[PDB]
């Protein structure tokens, strides 16, 4: 992607 | 050119307006200094749009790059 | 009050007929318009045209007086953007028009009343645009209103508040003309005043920047400071203890003999905002021995009741 | 007073589906999506350091600048600094695209750099790859656009023209500029594309070009600040901001910060959590902010969202322009962006950055727990306060890529999603900017996280992304979310409305799209939705069966298991739903699953022939748009039997004839499209292709409504409306004129002959009705029913009925009289239709609904206060339409082989009252059971009744008038007459007065008799008088003889 995204389960 | 003016736009364009009406000498240096201003500030320049074009209505002013200028942003359209 | 319906009925009949349709009765009809309670869309709409093609500078101040006094009523999406769009004209007319005294005018009556929709982001523009106005009087008034719109959008507003904290220091630092010092000093005690959150980290700057300004070798910037000082005194909360003990030098060595330039109300008056902000008390008895004397010689000196 | 009966009066006819037109809103053209994904395969890094050798171009000082990579070249050695620089660099590259090939060249000869470039355009000739040059060892660029390299013995700076190194290249790649003249490099290398480019006649907007100065500017030679500073602002955006924030004059704001402890600041680049995780985040989300809203959506998405490293690239090298400015520097990109060093967003980032390093002393010496920095709550409430106001389409909010980039995290996840859900319920356009903006992949990818909390909110969202865009579904689909929504609908804890919206989102995703069609029926859908079908919830069930009937869309597998589950048995109730909205969408459920039998078993025929006989009873429906569904399911039948149907038809010339009567039924409907619908649809039988096929815009109609705002408060509700002072101003006038005609009442009734006017029609006037309040009096003709006017005395309208000539308009009623009132239009072959906008300056005859009724000619009594119709005719049944539910509630047998001539009813009670042409006069209760409705049945009359007129009060009065002419007063609790009167042998017409007590008679000779009701003589005007009618208010009749004249009298 364009931004790590954290979190998602 | 260099520098950042949107924060004295106020400060700079009343001087200008009043310059215009007391002096007609000076027309068209302080048309090219605004016409400079509002191509420096964009869109934060439509405020005082009204005003100015009744000041040019009051005294002829019509200046080519200034006309221009307005109406590319009443148009919105951007360059 | 035996019939207030048909006196109220009768007078906005009278009103309509009148408005429907010299430059002295506007002007009256105006004042009456704007005096007292009515039961009004169509005739703000149309004020809205009216005085902007009016180029009488009293009708206009009078038709700015009856739309800010007739807009008190402020759900609606219609009239909200009606409301919003009038405010909007009566922004630009706040920054656009020539006469500084409408200009003041107009943005005294945006009163807290209006909070709720100048804390929009145009109308916030708007403000950053007009707290860089040639009437210093109107500069005030905007950086109050800003400042008091700290709360309701900071990401927008703290921002900008830091820039012109900025602006206003390096102006007080080295500006070295009065007036100019004058007006810093007094923008910085209405951003304390209004802004308390902004200021509250800023505090050790803001204080350092205004003792060094207070041991420089004008009445107008040392009274300024000293209002300052003493705001920051209460905003600070207990932050400023390290500098009491200079403050209380400077105030005291200023406080006595008349020679000072700077008014014994204001420095009385900042001190005793500092003496209750920082809870300072009986310590400065046994430190300074003469403060005792210097306040009770003034119950003989002075003769302003303040 | 008299307002709160005006207030609570149900409007019939006055909804959704009544006012706006059935029809699909048109899709937007949606350019949201992404061309193409690029990726930088392949970095080369050129590094013309040439260490502890100076350039002669240059004199650097005694200090300059040292720095280069955050390493010392003098330190180390000068072969050990080139690759430890040259590995530090690859590494800093790494930290924003770890996955490329490497490849350093380190004081390059001009072979080594055309082998290289050879051999990664041959690795990657159709990709990105990054070309990075640092010439600060070399001599400035030569106007002639040539780049200095070395020889092999390192003793002589050899040139390179840009035209032999963009040959080397192609054309998809980036090249990065660190020298004090990279503007000379630019201009010369677009020189040479236009040079190509007129060469190519007899590669510029894919190359991307960035540079460290313009071409007269030189690079800065402060000693604190790195020599390497361009590339150093691309890599390390955060240290270098954080260096060049220690050096400004803000650094007085806050005293005890230093080089040294900037160096020692805790945390990680990756860690959001951590002091320089959140400097990180809060940059990344400030330059993104920026560049969104200086730069144009075009280059925006082209730069800052095609690929992961060039979009990093002009992040950092927003801040780079920024950073270089101060210095006399300014950087300069292939496509030239517009100036970002005065945007408002930087002192924000200013802000942050002093609040969040303020800690740092407490931090690392005392050890004090790092709070997190308030800027995105900040700007999450600015965006709450911007949405709480901006409602109109204004300037769009700064924060769309701010609340993009809080998304991320789930510190502040929730309450994001909340305002991100709030402002697409804006409309179709904020759902476009929220595309636009780069939401799509990361709401797809919420839809994996299994925290139960977040499942409104998704599914809030997603039902607006799918209302405005309806692509998303091959999105959906691929990933394997639809599991998600039937989890969230496979709830009953959930709420209604979060079902129905799931509902929808699979309807969309399942709409004509077989891979969605085969997941969901994988996915236990019908089960699931049967389940859920009989929930108290319109608009559920509604949605629901839409679903189901777009499964089963051209799906034998889904139909099957729907015979299975007996969905159809299920679905039978549905049809009986008192919303027509529910209704329409079980028959499109009914008629989808029919279509698609392709010819399976003897099973297959029954249940077919099963499901045709359920939907064949209803015919008598009031709803239109129903009805119209009604005509598609039938089509599908058709085209299932073409052969049969056809060898039907042939026969005239027992299913199919049933269905085909049916058909006729719908063909011979008053609806204008349906009545053209079902005609086309019997006329494509005939000759007998596929294009004969049409399908209503009933599901995208529904769809619309999620296209619409929910959340805010509906219009009727705002107290300060245009709408609604306007019904004040209306009621208050209906109360001026009750009070009035009251006052007029209570003075008593002078003798009536004014004549306010006197007009001819074209067509002799059948029936006049007159609206209670405003001036406007209807007269129905054979073939017209015109609209005159007592005040103004002019024309107004002329419209057409449509009915044959055979039949007539026999009554009329004003439906909604107090405010927003329609015209009802009752044929005496059972077609009734109501009008809208038939008395008004810019609007034209609009006719809202209209269905046959049953099936003397017709009579109708209207009710507003219950909102019930009833019709009355030849048939021996008295029928009560419900407007609201627009099914028939009751059918009493009236128990009379005579037609019904006249029809009343009383507010408040039934006590229907029906005259009848043999003379009797029944009354009918419907509380109590049908066999039991009828009260009393008196006979003392024999010929048609003329009117059989019902007095409002409590003690209802039955003046029964038959063509004999005698009067004879009834009462409903009496089984004899109590007052008996002869008044005209022969009696053409009559008409009676509720608050006046005034029994209008006609007579063949001209004379117009007003008598009372206990039969005082009061006025006998002197001109077949088949028409009077007395207004509800004002003591005001209309007269109309043979003769096609219209007259309106007054009193005084």
């Amino acid at each position: 992607r364009v931004f790590f995204m954290d979190d998602v389960e | 050119e260099s520098l950042d003016f949107t924060d004295y736009a106020s400060r700079i364009i009343h001087p200008i307006v009043r310059t215009l009406d007391q002096s007609p000498e000076l027309r068209s240096t302080a048309m090219d200094t605004l016409s400079s201003l509002v191509f420096q500030l964009g869109k934060k320049y439509q405020i005082f749009i009204p005003m100015v074009n009744k000041v040019l209505v009051r005294h002829r002013i019509n200046h080519q790059r200034y006309d221009v200028l307005i109406c590319r942003i009443v148009k919105g359209y951007t360059l | 009050p035996q019939l207030k319906k048909d006196i109220q009925d009768g007078l906005l009949k009278m009103l309509s007929l009148v408005l429907m349709h010299d430059v002295g009765s506007i002007t009256l009809a105006l004042r009456t318009l704007g005096s007292f309670e009515f039961e009004l869309t169509q005739f703000v709409r149309h004020c809205a045209d009216h005085f902007l093609n009016s180029e009488h500078k009293e009708i206009r101040m009078e038709a700015a007086r009856t739309c800010s006094r007739l807009l008190t009523p402020s759900v609606s999406q219609t009239a909200v953007q009606v409301v919003a769009d009038v405010l909007s004209k009566l922004l630009v007319v706040g920054i656009t028009d020539p006469d500084p005294d409408i200009r003041y005018c107009v943005l005294a009556s945006l009163d807290e009343r209006f909070d709720a929709h100048l804390a929009q982001a145009e109308n916030l523009q708007a403000l950053f645009v007009a707290l860089n106005d040639q009437v210093f009087e109107i500069r005030e008034l905007a950086i109050c209103t800003v400042g008091r719109l700290s709360s309701m959008n900071p990401a927008f507003v703290m921002p900008f508040l830091r820039k012109m904290l900025i602006q206003i220091l390096t102006e007080l630092e080295h500006s070295g003309i009065g007036r100019i010092k004058e007006q810093s000093a007094r923008m910085l005690g209405h951003l304390v005043s209004n802004a308390p959150r902004l200021i509250r980290p800023y505090m050790e700057p803001i204080l350092k920047a205004l003792i060094l300004k207070l041991k420089d070798p004008n009445p107008g910037v040392i009274n300024n400071v000293l209002a300052t000082i003493g705001e920051l005194a209460q905003v600070s909360g207990l932050e400023m203890r390290k500098w009491v003990d200079e403050l209380f030098i400077i105030i005291m060595d200023m406080l006595q003999d008349s020679s000072l330039l700077a008014k014994r109300q204001v420095a009385l008056w900042t001190l005793g905002q500092l003496v209750a902000s920082t809870g300072y008390v009986v310590e400065p008895y046994r430190k300074y021995p003469t403060l005792l004397e210097v306040l009770l010689n003034f119950l003989k000196t002075e003769q302003n009741q303040g | 007073e008299a307002d709160l009966t005006d207030w609570n009066l149900p409007l019939a006819f006055m909804k959704k589906r009544h006012c706006e037109k059935i029809e699909g809103s048109k899709s937007l053209a949606q350019s949201w999506r992404m061309k193409d994904r690029m990726k930088t395969v392949s970095v080369a890094l050129v590094l013309c350091l040439n260490v502890g050798v100076d350039p002669p171009d240059v004199v650097k000082t005694t200090p300059c600048a040292r720095l280069e990579c955050w390493i010392d070249p003098l330190s180390m050695g000068p072969q050990k600094a080139l690759e430890t620089i040259g590995a530090n660099l690859q590494k800093q590259y790494e930290n924003w695209q770890p996955r490329a090939r490497y490849k350093q060249s380190l004081d390059p000869t001009v072979d080594e750099v055309k082998k290289l470039c050879t051999s990664l355009r041959r690795n990657a000739k159709e990709e990105r790859v990054l070309f990075h040059y640092n010439g600060h060892g070399v001599p400035r660029p030569t106007v002639n656009g040539e780049v200095w390299v070395f020889n092999k013995n390192y003793t002589q700076y050899i040139p390179l023209s840009i035209y032999d190194l963009q040959t080397w290249m192609g054309s998809p790649s980036i090249f990065v500029y660190d020298c004090s003249n990279a503007g000379l490099i630019v201009k010369s290398f677009k020189q040479f594309a236009l040079q190509r480019e007129q060469e190519l006649e007899v590669s510029m907007k894919n190359c991307i070009q960035l540079a460290a100065c313009e071409a007269t500017e030189l690079l800065p030679m402060i000693p604190d600040l790195p020599a390497d500073l361009f590339t150093s602002c691309l890599t390390t955006p955060i240290k270098i901001a954080l260096r060049w924030f220690c050096m400004q004059k803000c650094v007085s704001l806050v005293p005890g910060v230093t080089l040294d402890l900037i160096e020692k600041i805790p945390g990680r680049l990756n860690d959001r959590r951590t002091p320089l995780g959140e400097l990180n985040w809060i940059f990344t989300a400030i330059t993104d902010t920026i560049a969104w809203n200086v730069l144009p959506r075009d280059l925006f998405q082209k730069l800052f969202r095609q690929d992961l490293l060039v979009a990093s690239l002009f992040r950092n090298f927003l801040l780079a322009e920024r950073i270089m400015r101060s210095y006399n520097c300014t950087p300069v990109s292939s496509p030239r962006l517009p100036p970002t060093y005065m945007h408002a967003m930087w002192q924000a980032w200013d802000l942050a950055v002093d609040i969040c390093l303020s800690q740092l002393p407490t931090i690392i010496e005392e050890g004090t727990a790092f709070r997190h920095s308030p800027f995105f709550a900040e700007q999450l409430t600015a965006f709450q306060v911007w949405l709480t106001m901006g409602v109109e389409n204004r300037n769009p909010p700064e924060q769309l890529p701010i609340v993009l980039q809080v998304l991320l995290s789930q510190v502040h996840r929730l309450r994001a999603l909340d305002l991100l859900g709030r402002f697409l319920d804006l409309g179709p356009w904020a759902v476009s900017l929220a595309l636009s903006v780069g939401i799509f992949p990361y709401v797809l990818k919420l839809l994996q996280s299994s925290a139960r909390e977040l499942r409104p909110l998704l599914v809030f969202i997603w039902a607006k992304i799918l209302a405005v865009d309806s692509s998303c579904q091959a999105d959906l689909v691929k990933d394997n979310g639809h599991k998600y929504f039937l989890s969230v609908l496979a709830d009953p804890y959930m709420p209604a409305e979060h079902r129905t919206m799931t509902a929808f989102i699979l309807a969309v995703i399942v709409n004509s799209y077989h891979t969605g069609q085969e997941a969901c029926l994988q996915g236990n859908l019908i089960a699931i939705c049967l389940e859920q079908l009989n929930d108290p919830h319109p608009l559920l069930r509604q949605w629901v069966a839409i679903c189901l009937g777009r499964i089963w869309q051209n799906f034998d597998s889904a139909r099957w298991c729907g015979v299975r589950d007996s969905a159809h048995e299920k679905l039978y109730s549905l049809l009986s739903d008192p919303i027509p909205e529910v209704r329409c969408a079980a028959v499109f459920a009914l008629g989808t699953f029919v279509g698609n039998s392709a010819e399976r078993t003897d099973h297959s025929t029954t249940i077919d022939h099963n499901v045709a006989m359920m939907l064949a009873q209803l015919v008598s429906d009031g709803s239109p748009m129903v009805r119209k569904e009604l005509v598609v399911a039938l089509s599908h039948l058709v085209v299932q039997y073409e052969s049969n149907f056809c060898t039907v038809a042939l026969q005239f010339i027992s299913v199919y004839t049933q269905i085909w009567r049916v058909l006729l039924h719908l063909a011979a409907d008053p609806y204008p499209e349906v009545s053209d619908v079902a005609m086309k649809v019997l006329n494509s039988i005939a000759y007998k292709f596929i294009s004969a096929t049409v399908q209503t815009g009933f599901c995208d109609w529904s769809a619309r409504y999620f296209a619409q705002p929910v959340m805010k408060i509906p219009e009727e509700h705002d107290l300060e409306s245009q709408i609604r002072k306007e019904r004040e101003w209306r009621f208050l006038r209906n109360s001026r004129v009750r009070r009035q005609a009251q006052q007029v009442i209570q003075k008593g009734i002078t003798r009536l002959d004014d004549q306010i006017f006197l007009n001819r029609n074209p067509g002799v006037p059948s029936v006049v009705k007159f609206h209670p309040f405003t001036p406007c009096i209807a007269v129905a003709d054979k073939d017209s029913i015109c609209f005159w006017d007592w005040e103004k005395g002019e024309k107004l309208d002329y419209f057409h009925n449509g009915n044959p000539r055979y039949t007539r308009v026999t009554a009329m009623e004003y439906l909604n009289g107090q405010d927003c009132s329609l015209l009802l239009t009752a044929t005496d072959d059972g077609a009734i239709r109501v009008w809208k906008n038939f008395a008004d300056l810019e609007k034209n005859p609009e006719m809202v609904t209209a269905w046959q009724g049953l099936s003397a000619g017709m009579v109708v009594d209207w009710e507003q206060e219950t909102g019930l119709l009833m019709s009355s005719g030849d048939v021996r049944i008295v029928r009560i339409w419900d407007t609201d539910r627009e099914m028939k509630v009751q059918d009493i047998p009236t128990g009379a082989d005579s037609c019904v001539t006249s029809l009343s009813c009383d507010s408040h009670r039934s006590l229907i009252v029906a005259g009848l042409g043999d003379g009797s006069i029944r009354v009918y209760d419907r509380r109590m059971a049908l066999s039991e409705c009828r009260v009393m049945t008196y006979r003392e009359h024999t010929a048609w009744v003329v009117k059989a007129s019902l007095q409002k009060r409590p003690d209802g009065h039955i003046v029964s008038v038959s063509v004999n002419g005698d009067v004879r007063i009834f009462d409903p609790r009496m089984p004899e007459s109590v007052n008996v009167l002869q008044i005209v042998k022969g009696l053409t017409a009559l008409d009676i007065h509720p608050q006046a007590d005034l029994i209008a008679c006609g007579s063949v000779n001209q004379f117009t008799a007003i008598y009372n009701s206990s039969g005082e003589l009061i006025n006998n005007i002197k001109y077949a008088i088949s028409c009077l009618a007395f207004h509800p208010h004002w003591p005001h009749l209309a007269v109309g003889s043979n003769d096609y004249y219209i007259s309106v009298y007054s009193v005084e």
